[PDB]
RNA sequence: GCGGUAAUUCCAGCUCCAAUAGCGUAUAUUAAAGUUGUUGCAGUUAAAAAGCUCGUAGUUGAACUUUGGGCCCGGUUGGCC
RNA sequence: GACCCACUCGGCACCUUACGAGAAAUCAAAGUCUUUGGGUUCUGGGGGGAGUAUGGUCGCAAGGCUGAAACUUAAAGGAAUUGACGGAAGGUUGGUGGAGUGAUUUGUCUGAUAACGCCCUUUGUACACA
């Protein structure tokens, strides 16, 4: 997204989707950003730090965003079992 | 990531199973959601409670991440659910809405009931469809308390629970509220059963 | 349609109207001079009120 | 005299704009935060000028006699790389125009402008072949080389000049005489530039943290008695 | 009657891409399709596919990563000649700076940029971007 | 405008049925399209039932009913019989009441 | 596959169909049938010179109510009876 | 579409605009006409799917018949050398 | 033999979405088409003139099949929308927000709630000086 001599042009680098990698865009209001806080031993939330997930508008419209979110959070490592890869 | 503290205890399981949350829908499991366990006779499909607890912990963990507790908004049209949301607002932060949702809420100002929530929670997506659809036009994630028969449009971290009433939805709400008090609060680990009872939420007689 | 018609009025209006003459004036300077003149009246100052301008203003 | 300015920051963006926490519109574009108030994008970037486009009357037969109204298509823009198309209908002409401008200011969208083929100083054309539709009118925008100009219909051409798209080819289908549809199609097309994966955009960034959460305690919907 | 199998494969890939999947089943595969998916895989429009074996046809389970906008067949495979490839790019590809009109040469099934440097051409096949 | 999906009442995957004669006007019309009604009225009405039951020989006995299938011609169905004309949304509704 | 044959070796059906289906538009029909030369008053030429017959008073259509003052003309070349309008204000008294 | 007695469209005159030693008018034709469409049209209701089936020519027609691994030789790109 | 439960192939159609498509009405296919190529037969190119004339060919006949031009006109239609009408059925207006590409509609409504602060409704319409 650059010119010839370094200098990065192309204003605003879009957000990729977490689920399908489709570009969520400026006008699109159906898209969502989920923020999950970082737990540890000694309990409690610990504000400041977030594991983020950008769900697209289409994914939410179609109505299988839930499944995608179950998948995404699992590989990060905050769900023992829950969602089977197999079916 | 996944500590040994935040696990499904037997007492909580015995509460859940007492409440009949594990009894799923009569008619059909919607194909969008796989949270099924043994198609038992007499037309009932049992839900994985280990998942239910976990999804609840996810939702709670999401809620705890939001900086101001006032901006979250619980929604309900079922009287039981209305009571529950009022209790959720009584204990934790998060201003509720009971009864008629009063459309045009999350959309543009001018109305009195103008709220711009970071996050929204719903009892039933079929009965509060207008709320779900309202949320989509201003970057509001939804966390519904779905059943097997219910939809899952515009929903995130949908929790599979029985949403008929009596003692069911209130139990789920109790679990959520308790969880989010345990996070960002002064409560101890699994040892403490907490002062407030599950009997407080449930239903509203007569 | 019909071929018959009142042809007696053929050139009614061209006749009865008053036949006055052209007024003599200063000579319009032609070619490049004309272009110069156009450029001057347009891109200097004088225009109508509002954003839009009338190049041929009526006296009023 | 007895006057006062009165901005009145309703919604969560107003306070941010007034306090001066967010300087640019890039953040807004990233997180898709819906601009309700027109005064947000005005003082956020004063360089955002304007434009009109077209005015046509729209009539309405009734019991008594006949109602009449004036529709104004007001396209607004700025020569860096942001544009808005605002259609409005009202009984007065000035009222139609002002409201149209407001609507155009509300719904602004940026344009991913790139090169024809070679890479050089300053982008001039569109990044990709984009197309937008509205009714019969499908408008297509094809990238052109340097100093080629905006080869299009006068309305679409104006829309593109507002954006600061120097060089670009266009086509169209359907009954293009209606500007109601054509300019909407053009808007859809220039909008879909950012919704298209080039290879340089596959390099996955970390997902920026939402700015709403950074300054939630500082500047947001406060209680406040008087 | 399945007239072109490559066409069917590509149809399947596109529909699944539009519906927002990460994976597809396609039938009944070929050499041509495998070569095609290798060409695609080299530049990285798709992930690791897998040809299963059954004594008749062969199904492919393709894993796609959502870099693929649209790829499509060009039937009937016309005959292309040195500089016609450029004209083809102008017709169907979105920009000059990326995308691949894939085509079959006597050298082998190959993208257009490699054919320019190898200095060969032949029957055209689909495109990718 | 194609004003119905069904077009005629209940005929798909056939192409022809045997027509029936309308009871009221004697108009010919397909058997599917006849807007039919099961009339199930008594031999004696609620007005005539009491004295007639009192003065009859044998206790209770029977007092049967007349059964017949009334057919119609659409025109007759709207003019005389209950059916009405309905809205675009109420065209979609199927229940008898 | 969109109606028409996209076969590689089926040029015949494409060209033939097009030649059959060209017979619709005005210019193709006017050219190939030879209609300008066969039929019509002029012989496919721009200006045709003619004599006259008589002056007319043509009753014009609605809404444009007037009398038009045309001339019936017999031409030189074919010698067909034609009607022809006379332009400008007045100017029917020039011709006889 | 203007003209039924106030014509911003006619007749003149004032002023203005276009092109400018050159403009207007015809008929033919090219583009726009993705209104011929291979690239590139349409065919439920706007013109248009032939009553339906068979069937010769014509058009099109599953997959499958050697990839990989190396060993060197070795030209072309750009920068420290 | 029948029925119930779960799965299964082949259709008859249906109900809900709109992912998409469509100018719309609407469509699980009229979708997978300017990001315009699965194969392939048939038909159309403004409306009248005309499914007429002329020619052939088919048939006992009626007609069918194939099927023009000159001339004439600035429309013709399609969909939906507001009224207006019916010798059809029953008993006021913007602000902001949605529903729509708009016309506009919703609000300003069945007797609650996509809204928030002679008259009417639904349908038919080739009328729209009605």
């Amino acid at each position: 997204m650059e010119n010839d001599k370094g200098q990065l042009v192309e204003l605003y680098v879009p957000r990729k989707c977490s689920a399908t990698n489709r570009i969520i865009k400026a006008d699109d209001h159906a898209s969502v950003q989920i923020n999950v806080a970082k737990v540890d031993e000694e309990g409690r939330a610990i504000p400041g730090e977030y594991v983020t997930y950008a769900l697209s508008g289409y994914v939410r419209s179609r109505g299988e965003s839930d499944d995608s979110l179950n998948r995404l959070a699992q590989n990060d490592g905050l769900l023992k079992n829950v969602w089977s890869y197999s079916r | 990531s996944l500590p040994a503290t935040f696990d499904l205890t037997p007492e909580d399981a015995q509460l859940l199973l007492a409440a009949n949350t594990h009894l799923g829908a009569r008619n059909v499991q919607v194909h969008q959601e796989p949270y099924v366990f043994n198609a038992r006779p007499d037309g009932v499909h049992v839900i994985n409670v280990g998942k239910t607890w976990e999804k609840l912990v996810l939702a709670a963990r999401i809620i705890a991440a939001i900086p101001n507790p006032e901006d979250v908004v619980a929604i309900s049209s079922r009287t039981f659910g209305q009571r529950a949301v009022l209790k959720f607002a009584a204990h934790t932060g998060a201003t509720p809405i009971a009864g008629r949702f009063t459309p045009g809420s999350f959309t543009n100002y001018i109305t009195r009931s103008f709220k711009e929530p970071r996050l929204v929670i719903v009892t039933d997506p079929r009965s509060d469809a207008q709320a779900i659809k309202e949320a989509s036009y201003v970057n509001i994630p939804v966390i519904a308390l779905t059943d097997l028969d219910s939809p899952s449009e515009f929903v995130d971290v949908a929790i599979p629970c029985n949403n008929r009433g009596k003692h069911s939805i209130g139990l789920i709400w109790y679990l959520l509220a308790r969880e989010v008090l345990r996070l960002r609060g002064a409560l101890v680990d699994r040892t403490q059963p907490w002062s407030i009872m599950p009997d407080l939420y449930f239903y509203r007689d007569p | 349609a019909k071929v018959h018609g009142s042809l007696a009025r053929a050139g009614k209006v061209k006749s009865q109207t008053p036949k006055v003459e052209k007024t003599e004036k200063p000579k319009k300077p032609k070619g490049r001079a004309y272009k110069r003149l156009l450029y001057t009246r347009r891109f200097v100052n004088v225009t109508l009120v509002n954003g839009k301008r009338r190049m041929n203003p009526g006296p009023s | 005299n007895t006057e006062e300015k009165g901005w009145v920051p309703v919604t969560k963006l107003g306070r941010l704009v007034k306090a001066g926490k967010i300087t640019t519109i890039e953040e807004i574009f990233l997180h898709s935060l819906p601009v309700k108030e027109f005064q947000i994008i005005d003082t956020l970037l004063p360089g955002l000028q304007d434009e009109v486009m077209n005015i046509k009357p729209v009539q309405k037969q009734t019991r008594a006699g006949q109602r009449t109204r004036f529709k104004a298509v007001v396209v607004v823009g700025d020569s860096n790389g942001h544009v808005g198309l605002g259609i409005k209908t009202a009984k007065e002409v000035a009222g139609a125009i002002r409201a149209g401008i407001i609507i155009a200011k509300l719904s602004v969208i940026p344009i991913r402008r790139g090169y024809w083929g070679t890479n050089l100083g300053q982008p001039h054309s569109l990044a990709t072949k984009t197309t937008g539709k509205c009714g019969s009118v499908t408008v297509r925008l094809i990238p052109a080389p340097r100093g080629s100009g905006i080869v299009a219909s006068p309305a679409v051409k104006k829309l593109l000049q507002l954006a600061g798209v120097e060089d670009v080819y266009t086509q169209s289908n359907g009954k293009t005489r209606t500007l109601e549809n054509t300019l909407k199609a053009a808007f859809v097309a220039i909008g879909n530039t950012y919704g298209f994966l080039t290879p340089n955009l596959w390099a996955e960034q970390p997902l920026p943290v939402s700015p709403l959460d950074i300054y939630s305690d500082e500047a947001s919907a406060q209680k406040k008695r008087f | 009657t399945r007239s072109s199998v490559l066409a069917d494969a590509l149809n399947a890939i596109n529909n699944a891409e539009k519906t927002g999947k990460r994976q597809v089943l396609i039938r009944p595969s070929s050499k041509v399709i495998i070569k095609f998916l290798q060409v695609m895989q080299k530049h990285g429009y798709i992930g690791e596919f897998e040809y299963i074996d059954d004594h008749r046809s062969g199904k492919i389970v393709v894993q796609l990563n959502g870099r693929l906008n649209k790829c499509g067949v060009i039937s009937p495979r016309f005959n292309v000649k040195i500089g016609d490839i450029e004209k083809w790019t102008a017709n169907l590809l979105p920009a000059r700076q990326f995308g691949y009109v894939i085509l079959t040469t006597s050298a082998g099934i190959m993208d257009h940029e490699e054919a320019r440097r190898k200095h060969v051409s032949g029957k055209i096949l689909g495109f990718v971007y | 405008p194609k004003k119905r999906a069904s077009n005629g009442r209940n005929k798909k995957g056939r192409g022809h049925v045997k027509p029936v004669r309308c009871v009221n006007c004697s108009k010919s019309i397909p058997k599917d399209k006849a807007i039919k009604r099961m009339a199930i009225r008594n031999i004696v009405e609620a007005a005539a039932v009491r004295d007639l039951s009192e003065a009859s020989v044998y206790p209770e006995y029977a007092l049967p009913k007349t059964y017949n299938k009334l057919h119609y011609c659409v025109s007759c169905a709207i003019h005389a019989r209950i059916v009405r004309v309905r809205s675009r949304e109420d065209r979609k509704n199927r229940a008898p009441p | 596959g969109k109606g028409k044959p996209r076969g590689l070796n089926s040029a015949r059906k494409l060209r033939v169909h097009r030649r059959n289906n060209r017979w619709a538009e005005n210019n193709y029909k006017k050219r190939l049938l030879g209609t300008a030369f066969k039929s019509s008053p002029f012989g496919g030429s721009s200006h045709a010179k003619g004599i006259v017959l008589e002056k007319l008073g043509i009753e014009s259509k609605q809404p444009n109510s007037a009398i038009r003052k045309c001339v019936r003309v017999q031409l030189i070349k074919n010698g067909k009876k034609v009607t022809a309008f006379v332009p400008n204000d007045g100017c029917l008294n020039f011709v006889d």
